Protein backbone atom coordinates (compact mmCIF):
# COMPACT_ATOMS: atom_id res chain seq x y z
CA UNK A 1 0.00 0.00 0.00
CA UNK A 2 2.27 2.80 -1.24
CA UNK A 3 1.52 6.27 0.12
CA UNK A 4 3.31 9.61 -0.30
CA UNK A 5 4.49 12.27 2.16
CA UNK A 6 5.18 9.79 4.96
CA UNK A 7 8.75 10.89 5.74
CA UNK A 8 9.07 14.28 7.50
CA UNK A 9 12.72 13.74 8.49
CA UNK A 10 15.90 12.56 6.77
CA UNK A 11 17.68 10.58 9.50
CA UNK A 12 17.37 7.40 7.43
CA UNK A 13 19.04 9.35 4.62
CA UNK A 14 21.96 10.03 6.97
CA UNK A 15 22.10 6.33 7.89
CA UNK A 16 22.11 5.38 4.19
CA UNK A 17 24.87 7.91 3.46
CA UNK A 18 26.90 6.50 6.36
CA UNK A 19 26.43 2.81 5.46
CA UNK A 20 25.90 2.49 1.69
CA UNK A 21 27.81 5.74 0.97
CA UNK A 22 25.62 6.30 -2.09
CA UNK A 23 25.85 9.40 -4.26
CA UNK A 24 22.63 11.17 -3.28
CA UNK A 25 19.58 10.87 -1.05
CA UNK A 26 17.18 10.97 -4.02
CA UNK A 27 18.68 7.69 -5.28
CA UNK A 28 16.04 5.03 -4.63
CA UNK A 29 17.02 1.57 -3.41
CA UNK A 30 17.28 -0.35 -6.66
CA UNK A 31 15.51 -3.64 -7.34
CA UNK A 32 18.85 -5.38 -7.97
CA UNK A 33 20.22 -4.47 -4.53
CA UNK A 34 17.15 -5.77 -2.70
CA UNK A 35 16.87 -8.92 -4.82
CA UNK A 36 20.59 -9.77 -4.57
CA UNK A 37 21.26 -9.82 -0.82
CA UNK A 38 18.80 -10.77 1.92
CA UNK A 39 20.65 -9.91 5.14
CA UNK A 40 21.99 -6.61 6.51
CA UNK A 41 24.73 -6.47 9.16
CA UNK A 42 24.80 -3.44 11.48
CA UNK A 43 24.79 -4.22 15.22
CA UNK A 44 23.93 -1.81 18.04
CA UNK A 45 22.18 0.79 15.90
CA UNK A 46 20.49 4.02 17.02
CA UNK A 47 18.20 4.79 14.07
CA UNK A 48 15.96 7.76 14.85
CA UNK A 49 13.45 7.69 11.96
CA UNK A 50 10.73 5.12 12.66
CA UNK A 51 9.23 5.46 9.17
CA UNK A 52 10.26 3.27 6.27
CA UNK A 53 10.58 0.34 8.67
CA UNK A 54 7.49 -1.45 7.35
CA UNK A 55 8.91 -1.95 3.85
CA UNK A 56 12.10 -3.63 5.18
CA UNK A 57 11.48 -7.11 6.66
CA UNK A 58 14.95 -7.35 8.27
CA UNK A 59 13.79 -5.74 11.52
CA UNK A 60 15.81 -6.88 14.54
CA UNK A 61 16.39 -3.94 16.92
CA UNK A 62 14.51 -0.62 17.17
CA UNK A 63 15.73 1.82 19.83
CA UNK A 64 12.75 4.15 20.22
CA UNK A 65 14.24 7.47 21.32
CA UNK A 66 12.41 10.21 19.40
CA UNK A 67 11.47 13.58 20.90
CA UNK A 68 9.49 15.00 17.95
CA UNK A 69 7.52 11.79 17.30
CA UNK A 70 3.98 11.82 18.70
CA UNK A 71 2.32 8.99 16.73
CA UNK A 72 2.17 5.29 17.60
CA UNK A 73 -0.38 4.37 14.93
CA UNK A 74 2.37 3.57 12.40
CA UNK A 75 2.24 -0.11 13.47
CA UNK A 76 -1.30 -0.78 12.21
CA UNK A 77 -0.41 -2.10 8.74
CA UNK A 78 1.88 -4.98 9.82
CA UNK A 79 0.63 -8.36 8.62
CA UNK A 80 3.83 -10.35 7.94
CA UNK A 81 5.92 -10.13 11.13
CA UNK A 82 7.37 -13.16 12.92
CA UNK A 83 9.57 -11.65 15.67
CA UNK A 84 8.95 -8.62 17.88
CA UNK A 85 11.24 -6.52 20.09
CA UNK A 86 10.56 -3.10 21.65
CA UNK A 87 11.58 -0.99 24.63
CA UNK A 88 9.24 1.62 26.13
CA UNK A 89 8.04 2.45 29.64
CA UNK A 90 5.17 4.84 28.83
CA UNK A 91 3.54 2.79 26.05
CA UNK A 92 -0.08 2.14 26.99
CA UNK A 93 -2.03 0.97 23.92
CA UNK A 94 -1.63 -0.48 20.41
CA UNK A 95 -4.09 -0.53 17.48
CA UNK A 96 -6.55 -3.42 17.51
CA UNK A 97 -7.73 -5.72 14.75
CA UNK A 98 -4.34 -7.39 14.34
CA UNK A 99 -4.59 -10.70 16.24
CA UNK A 100 -7.38 -11.99 13.98
CA UNK A 101 -5.56 -11.73 10.63
CA UNK A 102 -2.04 -12.83 11.64
CA UNK A 103 -1.40 -16.37 12.89
CA UNK A 104 2.36 -16.86 12.40
CA UNK A 105 4.22 -14.86 15.08
CA UNK A 106 5.97 -17.01 17.68
CA UNK A 107 8.17 -14.96 20.03
CA UNK A 108 7.49 -11.71 21.89
CA UNK A 109 9.13 -9.72 24.69
CA UNK A 110 7.90 -6.93 26.95
CA UNK A 111 9.33 -5.07 29.95
CA UNK A 112 7.54 -2.53 32.17
CA UNK A 113 4.57 -2.43 29.79
CA UNK A 114 1.36 -0.59 30.66
CA UNK A 115 -1.22 -2.53 28.64
CA UNK A 116 -4.26 -1.42 30.62
CA UNK A 117 -6.77 -3.84 29.07
CA UNK A 118 -6.96 -6.88 26.78
CA UNK A 119 -10.03 -7.94 24.76
CA UNK A 120 -12.20 -10.59 26.36
CA UNK A 121 -12.54 -14.00 24.73
CA UNK A 122 -9.82 -13.51 22.10
CA UNK A 123 -6.97 -15.77 23.22
CA UNK A 124 -9.28 -18.81 23.08
CA UNK A 125 -8.82 -19.25 19.33
CA UNK A 126 -5.14 -18.21 19.50
CA UNK A 127 -4.01 -21.44 21.13
CA UNK A 128 -0.54 -21.08 19.56
CA UNK A 129 0.40 -18.20 21.89
CA UNK A 130 2.74 -20.03 24.27
CA UNK A 131 5.20 -17.58 25.85
CA UNK A 132 4.26 -14.28 27.52
CA UNK A 133 6.62 -12.28 29.74
CA UNK A 134 4.43 -11.55 32.77
CA UNK A 135 7.22 -9.80 34.70
CA UNK A 136 6.32 -6.46 36.37
CA UNK A 137 3.04 -6.56 34.44
CA UNK A 138 0.64 -3.70 35.16
CA UNK A 139 -2.61 -5.53 34.40
CA UNK A 140 -4.66 -3.67 37.00
CA UNK A 141 -7.82 -5.47 35.82
CA UNK A 142 -8.04 -8.86 34.12
CA UNK A 143 -10.97 -10.31 32.16
CA UNK A 144 -12.37 -13.62 33.36
CA UNK A 145 -10.70 -16.71 31.93
CA UNK A 146 -7.19 -15.61 30.96
CA UNK A 147 -4.94 -18.58 31.82
CA UNK A 148 -7.50 -21.39 32.06
CA UNK A 149 -6.74 -23.26 28.83
CA UNK A 150 -3.24 -21.78 28.42
CA UNK A 151 -1.12 -24.18 30.48
CA UNK A 152 2.05 -23.82 28.37
CA UNK A 153 3.29 -20.63 30.07
CA UNK A 154 6.47 -20.99 32.12
CA UNK A 155 6.64 -17.67 34.02
CA UNK A 156 3.73 -16.11 35.91
CA UNK A 157 4.48 -12.94 37.89
CA UNK A 158 1.82 -10.72 39.49
CA UNK A 159 4.07 -8.69 41.80
CA UNK A 160 3.20 -5.05 42.52
CA UNK A 161 -0.42 -5.22 41.34
CA UNK A 162 -4.01 -5.25 42.66
CA UNK A 163 -5.61 -8.55 41.57
CA UNK A 164 -8.66 -8.73 43.82
CA UNK A 165 -10.35 -11.55 41.87
CA UNK A 166 -9.44 -14.88 40.21
CA UNK A 167 -10.62 -16.12 36.79
CA UNK A 168 -13.62 -18.42 36.56
CA UNK A 169 -12.86 -22.13 36.36
CA UNK A 170 -9.07 -21.81 36.42
CA UNK A 171 -8.31 -24.54 39.00
CA UNK A 172 -10.03 -27.30 37.00
CA UNK A 173 -7.21 -27.94 34.51
CA UNK A 174 -4.29 -26.63 36.62
CA UNK A 175 -2.44 -29.95 36.70
CA UNK A 176 0.53 -29.01 34.47
CA UNK A 177 1.83 -25.69 35.83
CA UNK A 178 5.42 -25.43 37.07
CA UNK A 179 5.39 -22.26 39.20
CA UNK A 180 2.94 -19.56 40.25
CA UNK A 181 3.74 -16.62 42.53
CA UNK A 182 0.84 -15.33 44.65
CA UNK A 183 3.02 -12.97 46.71
CA UNK A 184 2.53 -9.19 46.75
CA UNK A 185 -1.27 -9.43 46.77
CA UNK A 186 -3.64 -6.59 47.64
CA UNK A 187 -7.04 -8.26 47.24
CA UNK A 188 -10.18 -7.06 49.01
CA UNK A 189 -12.61 -10.00 48.76
CA UNK A 190 -12.16 -13.63 47.73
CA UNK A 191 -14.48 -16.67 47.66
CA UNK A 192 -14.19 -19.57 50.08
CA UNK A 193 -12.50 -22.80 49.01
CA UNK A 194 -10.79 -21.35 45.92
CA UNK A 195 -7.25 -21.36 47.35
CA UNK A 196 -7.77 -24.85 48.80
CA UNK A 197 -7.87 -26.51 45.36
CA UNK A 198 -4.26 -25.47 44.59
CA UNK A 199 -2.60 -28.77 45.50
CA UNK A 200 -0.64 -29.66 42.32
CA UNK A 201 1.60 -26.58 42.47
CA UNK A 202 5.28 -26.78 43.42
CA UNK A 203 6.17 -23.45 45.10
CA UNK A 204 4.04 -21.00 47.09
CA UNK A 205 4.94 -17.52 48.37
CA UNK A 206 2.49 -16.27 51.01
CA UNK A 207 4.56 -16.26 54.23
CA UNK A 208 6.86 -13.64 55.82
CA UNK A 209 4.37 -10.77 55.92
CA UNK A 210 2.35 -8.86 58.56
CA UNK A 211 -0.91 -10.03 56.98
CA UNK A 212 -3.95 -11.62 58.59
CA UNK A 213 -3.56 -15.19 59.88
CA UNK A 214 -7.12 -16.01 60.95
CA UNK A 215 -8.29 -19.60 60.67
CA UNK A 216 -9.10 -21.19 58.26
CA UNK A 217 -6.84 -18.91 56.24
CA UNK A 218 -3.69 -20.67 57.47
CA UNK A 219 -5.19 -24.17 57.25
CA UNK A 220 -4.30 -24.42 53.55
CA UNK A 221 -0.89 -22.91 54.30
CA UNK A 222 -0.33 -25.36 57.18
CA UNK A 223 -1.32 -28.31 55.00
CA UNK A 224 1.01 -27.13 52.23
CA UNK A 225 3.85 -26.76 54.75
CA UNK A 226 3.27 -30.29 56.06
CA UNK A 227 3.00 -31.79 52.56
CA UNK A 228 6.03 -29.94 51.13
CA UNK A 229 8.28 -29.24 54.12
CA UNK A 230 11.53 -30.56 52.61
CA UNK A 231 11.20 -29.11 49.10
CA UNK A 232 10.70 -25.38 49.68
CA UNK A 233 14.10 -23.83 50.40
CA UNK A 234 14.55 -20.07 50.64
CA UNK A 235 16.68 -18.02 48.26
CA UNK A 236 17.74 -15.69 51.09
CA UNK A 237 20.28 -17.53 53.30
CA UNK A 238 18.33 -18.44 56.43
CA UNK A 239 16.98 -21.39 58.39
CA UNK A 240 14.18 -23.14 56.52
CA UNK A 241 11.84 -24.60 59.21
CA UNK A 242 11.40 -21.28 61.03
CA UNK A 243 11.00 -19.26 57.82
CA UNK A 244 7.29 -19.99 57.26
CA UNK A 245 5.19 -19.46 60.40
CA UNK A 246 1.80 -17.94 61.11
CA UNK A 247 2.05 -14.20 61.70
CA UNK A 248 0.09 -12.14 64.22
CA UNK A 249 0.19 -13.77 67.64
CA UNK A 250 3.61 -15.29 66.93
CA UNK A 251 2.81 -18.64 68.53
CA UNK A 252 4.40 -21.76 67.01
CA UNK A 253 2.41 -23.35 64.21
CA UNK A 254 2.87 -26.89 65.56
CA UNK A 255 0.95 -26.07 68.76
CA UNK A 256 -2.05 -24.55 66.95
CA UNK A 257 -4.61 -27.10 65.78
CA UNK A 258 -7.60 -25.30 64.28
CA UNK A 259 -10.94 -26.13 65.92
CA UNK A 260 -13.93 -26.81 63.67
CA UNK B 1 9.28 -8.05 55.68
CA UNK B 2 7.35 -5.27 53.97
CA UNK B 3 9.57 -3.56 51.36
CA UNK B 4 12.71 -5.42 52.48
CA UNK B 5 14.17 -8.14 50.23
CA UNK B 6 17.62 -8.92 48.87
CA UNK B 7 19.02 -6.88 45.96
CA UNK B 8 21.32 -9.74 45.01
CA UNK B 9 20.32 -13.11 43.55
CA UNK B 10 21.54 -16.69 43.98
CA UNK B 11 21.63 -19.92 41.98
CA UNK B 12 19.56 -22.28 44.13
CA UNK B 13 21.19 -25.55 43.13
CA UNK B 14 19.34 -28.51 44.67
CA UNK B 15 19.42 -32.28 44.14
CA UNK B 16 15.63 -32.35 43.61
CA UNK B 17 15.68 -29.21 41.45
CA UNK B 18 14.93 -29.41 37.74
CA UNK B 19 17.47 -31.53 35.88
CA UNK B 20 17.66 -28.91 33.12
CA UNK B 21 19.54 -26.50 35.38
CA UNK B 22 22.72 -28.37 36.35
CA UNK B 23 25.85 -26.76 34.83
CA UNK B 24 26.65 -28.83 31.75
CA UNK B 25 30.30 -28.78 30.66
CA UNK B 26 29.65 -27.77 27.05
CA UNK B 27 33.15 -26.91 25.83
CA UNK B 28 33.06 -24.48 22.90
CA UNK B 29 36.15 -25.81 21.08
CA UNK B 30 36.73 -22.63 19.09
CA UNK B 31 38.96 -23.94 16.29
CA UNK B 32 40.43 -20.55 15.43
CA UNK B 33 41.22 -20.95 11.72
CA UNK B 34 44.41 -18.92 11.84
CA UNK B 35 47.00 -19.05 9.05
CA UNK B 36 49.34 -21.46 10.83
CA UNK B 37 49.00 -25.01 9.47
CA UNK B 38 50.88 -27.98 10.92
CA UNK B 39 52.36 -30.93 9.04
CA UNK B 40 51.47 -33.57 11.65
CA UNK B 41 47.69 -33.94 11.57
CA UNK B 42 47.59 -37.73 11.80
CA UNK B 43 49.90 -40.57 12.85
CA UNK B 44 49.62 -42.07 9.31
CA UNK B 45 48.92 -45.35 11.22
CA UNK B 46 51.57 -47.96 12.03
CA UNK B 47 49.97 -51.22 10.79
CA UNK B 48 51.89 -54.35 11.81
CA UNK C 1 46.37 3.18 -8.86
CA UNK C 2 43.14 1.67 -7.54
CA UNK C 3 40.65 4.21 -6.18
CA UNK C 4 37.70 3.33 -3.96
CA UNK C 5 34.17 4.81 -4.02
CA UNK C 6 34.23 5.54 -7.75
CA UNK C 7 32.06 2.92 -9.54
CA UNK C 8 28.45 2.51 -8.39
CA UNK C 9 27.80 -0.24 -10.95
CA UNK C 10 29.28 -3.66 -10.18
CA UNK C 11 27.44 -5.87 -12.68
CA UNK C 12 27.73 -3.36 -15.53
CA UNK C 13 31.47 -2.83 -15.07
CA UNK C 14 32.01 -6.58 -14.65
CA UNK C 15 30.18 -7.36 -17.89
CA UNK C 16 32.02 -4.54 -19.69
CA UNK C 17 35.39 -5.97 -18.66
CA UNK C 18 34.30 -9.59 -19.24
CA UNK C 19 32.34 -9.66 -22.52
CA UNK C 20 35.11 -7.95 -24.51
CA UNK C 21 37.66 -10.63 -23.48
CA UNK C 22 40.67 -8.33 -23.32
CA UNK C 23 44.23 -9.57 -23.75
CA UNK C 24 45.33 -8.98 -20.15
CA UNK C 25 44.87 -6.72 -17.13
CA UNK C 26 48.14 -4.77 -17.50
CA UNK C 27 46.70 -2.48 -20.20
CA UNK C 28 45.79 1.17 -19.73
CA UNK C 29 42.33 2.74 -19.60
CA UNK C 30 40.83 5.88 -21.12
CA UNK C 31 37.42 7.32 -21.98
CA UNK C 32 37.42 7.88 -25.76
CA UNK C 33 38.42 4.28 -26.48
CA UNK C 34 36.06 2.89 -23.84
CA UNK C 35 33.07 4.91 -25.07
CA UNK C 36 33.29 3.67 -28.68
CA UNK C 37 30.05 1.76 -27.99
CA UNK C 38 26.99 3.95 -28.63
CA UNK C 39 24.30 1.24 -28.49
CA UNK C 40 24.45 -0.67 -25.20
CA UNK C 41 23.37 -4.31 -25.54
CA UNK C 42 23.07 -5.61 -21.97
CA UNK C 43 20.06 -7.80 -21.07
CA UNK C 44 17.95 -6.36 -18.24
CA UNK C 45 20.19 -3.29 -17.98
CA UNK C 46 18.78 -1.21 -15.11
CA UNK C 47 21.17 1.76 -15.07
CA UNK C 48 19.26 4.59 -13.37
CA UNK C 49 21.89 7.24 -12.60
CA UNK C 50 22.26 9.24 -15.81
CA UNK C 51 22.83 12.60 -14.12
CA UNK C 52 25.73 14.63 -15.48
CA UNK C 53 25.64 12.70 -18.77
CA UNK C 54 26.69 15.86 -20.64
CA UNK C 55 30.24 14.45 -20.78
CA UNK C 56 29.03 11.39 -22.76
CA UNK C 57 27.18 12.63 -25.86
CA UNK C 58 27.92 9.78 -28.29
CA UNK C 59 25.14 7.52 -26.98
CA UNK C 60 21.92 7.84 -28.97
CA UNK C 61 19.61 4.92 -28.10
CA UNK C 62 19.38 3.47 -24.59
CA UNK C 63 17.59 0.17 -23.96
CA UNK C 64 16.04 -0.30 -20.52
CA UNK C 65 14.15 -3.38 -19.34
CA UNK C 66 13.46 -1.47 -16.11
CA UNK C 67 9.74 -1.14 -15.37
CA UNK C 68 10.65 0.44 -12.01
CA UNK C 69 12.44 3.41 -13.60
CA UNK C 70 9.70 6.05 -13.60
CA UNK C 71 12.10 8.99 -13.32
CA UNK C 72 11.45 11.90 -15.69
CA UNK C 73 15.22 12.57 -15.64
CA UNK C 74 15.64 10.01 -18.44
CA UNK C 75 13.93 12.47 -20.82
CA UNK C 76 14.79 15.89 -19.37
CA UNK C 77 17.82 16.49 -21.63
CA UNK C 78 17.97 13.25 -23.64
CA UNK C 79 16.88 14.50 -27.07
CA UNK C 80 19.33 12.57 -29.28
CA UNK C 81 17.27 9.36 -29.28
CA UNK C 82 15.83 7.73 -32.39
CA UNK C 83 14.03 4.77 -30.77
CA UNK C 84 11.66 4.51 -27.80
CA UNK C 85 10.86 1.44 -25.69
CA UNK C 86 9.54 2.24 -22.19
CA UNK C 87 7.27 -0.07 -20.20
CA UNK C 88 5.91 2.76 -18.04
CA UNK C 89 2.23 1.87 -17.78
CA UNK C 90 1.28 4.88 -15.62
CA UNK C 91 2.43 7.43 -18.21
CA UNK C 92 -0.16 10.20 -17.89
CA UNK C 93 1.99 13.05 -19.25
CA UNK C 94 4.76 13.78 -21.74
CA UNK C 95 7.54 16.33 -21.10
CA UNK C 96 7.37 19.49 -23.21
CA UNK C 97 10.16 21.36 -24.96
CA UNK C 98 12.00 18.22 -26.09
CA UNK C 99 10.84 18.81 -29.69
CA UNK C 100 13.16 21.82 -30.06
CA UNK C 101 15.82 19.75 -31.86
CA UNK C 102 14.33 16.25 -32.28
CA UNK C 103 14.81 15.73 -36.02
CA UNK C 104 16.86 12.49 -36.11
CA UNK C 105 14.09 10.17 -34.90
CA UNK C 106 12.97 7.54 -37.42
CA UNK C 107 10.64 4.98 -35.80
CA UNK C 108 8.84 5.05 -32.44
CA UNK C 109 6.46 2.68 -30.65
CA UNK C 110 3.83 4.27 -28.39
CA UNK C 111 1.54 1.53 -27.07
CA UNK C 112 -1.09 1.99 -24.35
CA UNK C 113 -1.51 5.68 -25.23
CA UNK C 114 -4.14 6.63 -22.65
CA UNK C 115 -4.07 10.30 -23.75
CA UNK C 116 -7.73 11.21 -24.15
CA UNK C 117 -6.67 14.76 -25.09
CA UNK C 118 -3.95 16.03 -27.42
CA UNK C 119 -1.96 19.27 -27.40
CA UNK C 120 -1.90 21.92 -30.11
CA UNK C 121 0.99 22.13 -32.55
CA UNK C 122 2.54 18.93 -31.21
CA UNK C 123 3.33 17.60 -34.71
CA UNK C 124 3.50 21.00 -36.41
CA UNK C 125 7.29 21.02 -36.88
CA UNK C 126 7.54 17.31 -37.80
CA UNK C 127 7.70 17.93 -41.54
Amino acid sequence: TPIKQIFPDDAFAETIKANLKKKSVTDAVTQNELNSIDQIYAPDSDIKSVQGIQYLPNVRSLKLRSNKLHDISALKELTNLTFLFLNLNQLQSLPNGVFDKLTNLKELVLVENQLQSLPDGVFDKLTNLTLLHLMVNQLQSLPKGVFDKLTNLTELDLSYNQLQSLPEGVFDKLTQLKDLRLYQNQLKSVPDGVFDRLTSLQYIWLHDNPWDCTCPGIRYLSEWINKHSGVVRSFIPLWAPDSAKCSGSGKPVRSIICPT
Amino acid sequence: GFNCYFPLQSYGFQPTNGVGYQPYRVVVLSFELLHAPATVCGPKKSTN
